């Protein structure tokens, strides 16, 4: 009822699972070489070749 | 398929797979994919 | 027009531009774009030209 981190083994599997889903969304904002990281903007200004 | 026509020399760059321009947007349009070989020569003193 | 070492530079702002009347009025030797398609300039909307 008082001491926190009494369940520190169960908090790690929540923190590990959330840090992985967090990094998955944040990789949608990288360019990886292209001119834009957003797929609608290279379809709004370029030819299909 | 052998397609034959006449143009000038300034528009001879317009015949290549996948680009725009005057001939390519309104006349002879080549699809991206490959065709084959493109062969050209001059007709300054042959037909003009 | 200016000289090549002393090239004139001006700024375009707050207008409804039409690039189709520059494209189809064929009087130009080289007309090439970079990162933009020449036909989609009718739709694009910029900060400054």
């Amino acid at each position: 009822s008082s001491t926190a981190s009494a369940l520190g083994k169960l908090q790690d599997v929540v923190n590990q699972n959330a840090q992985a889903l967090n990094t998955l969304v944040k990789q949608l904002s990288s360019n990886f070489g292209a001119i834009s990281s957003v797929l609608n903007d290279i379809l709004s200004r370029l030819d299909p070749p | 398929y052998a397609d034959s026509f006449v143009i000038r020399g300034d528009e001879v760059r317009q015949i290549a797979p996948g680009q725009t321009g005057k001939i390519a947007d309104y006349n002879y349009k080549l699809p991206d994919d490959f065709t084959g070989c493109v062969i050209a020569w001059n007709s300054n003193n042959l037909d003009s | 027009f200016a000289s090549v070492y002393a090239w004139n530079r001006k700024r375009i702002s707050n207008c409804v531009a039409d690039y189709s009347v520059l494209y189809n009025s064929a009087s130009f030797s080289t007309f090439k774009c970079y990162g933009v398609s020449p036909t989609k300039l009718n739709d694009l909307c910029f900060t400054n030209v």
